[PDB]
Order: structure tokens, then C-alpha cells, then sequence
């Protein structure tokens, strides 16, 4: 698996923030409150939504700052090139293709149902978390003694 | 079969943290103290508790155990992320974060390090700022 491109507006403080993935050590750094933590969890709803991740699903009061909450995620997984587009209108909108040819195609119905299926099967949530992301703190809970 | 699981894990781990402290430990020992997985290390030997490890070998170990289960779920290691592997400004973690970077990480397809430590950026392929400004998350693609 492989990242490529993550896109996020409008969630926590990113409000329009693009980060391009390339091969090897990519570092990301940032000062706790500059939203490299947020990013993480972008990553996290772009993949496997629905999951408890605050902040994305929200309630309009006013047009002031109103604004549908966008995260795509471009990644690859075994040769193939994956899309997830979401968004959240403060309704929600998903849609998950792959590349074929010139064109992106729809792997599936685009909805929230239909795409954590297919996520399931491609990788799963649990290999995500027990293989691949090193959460903050894991390191730590390892050790217990 | 537990056991055998145990002990597969206890092997890959066993190999990767000999690497990451240069053959100082020979062996990472998992046990299931009553369904919640414990680590020992053999050092000249012995089994040795987690407590003789310095913070840089506290690292490495849980560096080396996550890796060690990646090979065992999933059998290979293309994407690694780790979310602030360090706590705030510990000196020994960083220097052996960076030479665990330059040693091993580095082979990795692809691994995402978020973290607030400066000093990584030379161990780094490339190197991403992302700060708030204006209210905002900003980012800065250095190198």
C-alpha cells in the first residue's frame, strides 16, 4: 500500500490543505496545534469511513464559514491506483475508483455502506491499524510491564 | 497454538531489535501475562525485565515489536506511519529514532513520520512543514 495524495478542506484547522506522499521517508513536521494530527485522522475517514472521528460530521447555525467538509485520498494498493472522495455537507456524498486507462471508474455504489465493504476486503481496518499505523502512544502501551 | 504464535512473534522481533541495538540484545521473549502480551529481552544470555533498557532500547524495542507484528499480519512491510513514535523532546529516543532511520526505515517503500522534531530532517527523504497561520493549517513541502 501507498500513499499519494491526501486533499482535506474544511476539517478541524485545514482549510484547504493538500500533502503529496512520495516513496521513502517522508517526515511531516509541525508543532502540536498545527494540524499534523488532524491530517493523520483525514487519513483515517478517508479510508474507513464511517468510523468515531469528531469534527466531520457538523451543524450549520449560520452561512458564516459555511462550508462542505472534503477530504480525497489518492493511495495504491498492489498496482492498482484508488480515489476516495468524501464529503459532508453541513447529507454526505462518497465516492471510491480506481484508475483505468485515462479514467477513473467506481469500484462500487458510491455510498458510505457500499465503500466500508469494499475497504474491508481491500485492507482491512485492522491490518491499517495493527500493521501499518503506529498510533501515538502504542509505543508506550507495548512496553506495559 | 498460542504458544506457537508467541513464539513467531518473539522470533521476528528478536531480529529486528538485535538490529536496531546492534547485537547488544539477542533475543525480545513474549509472554501472555493472562491475555495481555509482556516483552523481555535476553541480554548476554539472560531474560532481562524491560526496566535495564535505556530510553533509546525502549524505542527501538517497541520499534522492532510493531514491525515484528506487520511481518506477522500481514507478511511484509510497504507502508510505515508512525504518529510522534517520541515523546516531547526526548534527547536519547531522537538520536536513536534518526540512526533507526538511516538503518532500517529508509528501506521501506514508503514511511509517513509525523513528528515536532527539527533535528529528523536530515534522516528524512522528504520533508513536509505543516504550522498553523492565520488560524489556519499551512504547508510548507521543504524538500
Amino acid at each position: 500500500m501507498k500513499l499519494e495524495r491526501v486533499t482535506v478542506k474544511n476539517f478541524r484547522s485545514h482549510s484547504d490543505t493538500v500533502v503529496e506522499f512520495k516513496e521513502g521517508i517522508n517526515l511531516i513536521i509541525g508543532q502540536n496545534g498545527s494540524g499534523k494530527s488532524s491530517l493523520l485522522d483525514a487519513i483515517l475517514v478517508g479510508l474507513y469511513w464511517p468510523l468515531r472521528i469528531k469534527d466531520i460530521k457538523k451543524d450549520e447555525f449560520t452561512k458564516v464559514g459555511a462550508r462542505d467538509t472534503y477530504i480525497d485520498l489518492i493511495f495504491e494498493k498492489d498496482g492498482t491506483k484508488y480515489r476516495i472522495t468524501r464529503r459532508f455537507l453541513k447529507g454526505e456524498i462518497h465516492a471510491m475508483k480506481r484508475l483505468v486507462g485515462n479514467e477513473w471508474k467506481h469500484v462500487t455504489e458510491p455510498s458510505s455502506k457500499a465503500i466500508s465493504a469494499f475497504m474491508e476486503k481491500l485492507i482491512p481496518y485492522n491490518i491499517f491499524l495493527n500493521a501499518i499505523y503506529i498510533r501515538q502512544g502504542q509505543i508506550d502501551a507495548i512496553l506495559e510491564s | 497454538a498460542r504458544e506457537a504464535a508467541l513464539s513467531k512473534i518473539g522470533e521476528l522481533a528478536s531480529e529486528i531489535f538485535a538490529e536496531f541495538t546492534e547485537g547488544k540484545y539477542s533475543e525480545v521473549v513474549v509472554r501472555a501475562e493472562e491475555n495481555k502480551v509482556r516483552l523481555f529481552v535476553v541480554w548476554e544470555g539472560k531474560e532481562r525485565p524491560l526496566t535495564f533498557l535505556s530510553g533509546g532500547e525502549r524505542i527501538a524495542l517497541g520499534l522492532a515489536f510493531r514491525l515484528a507484528m506487520s511481518l506477522y499480519l500481514a507478511g511484509e512491510i510497504s507502508l510505515l506511519i508512525l504518529d510522534e513514535p517520541t515523546p516531547y523532546l526526548d534527547e536519547e529516543r531522537r538520536r536513536k529514532l534518526i540512526t533507526i532511520m538511516e538503518r532500517y526505515l529508509k528501506k521501506i517503500p514508503q514511511v509517513i513520520l509525523v513528528s515536532h522534531d527539527e533535528e529528523l530532517k536530515d534522516a528524512a527523504d522528504h520533508v513536509i512543514r505543516i504550522s498553523l497561520e492565520n488560524g489556519s493549517s499551512k504547508v510548507e513541502v521543504v524538500s
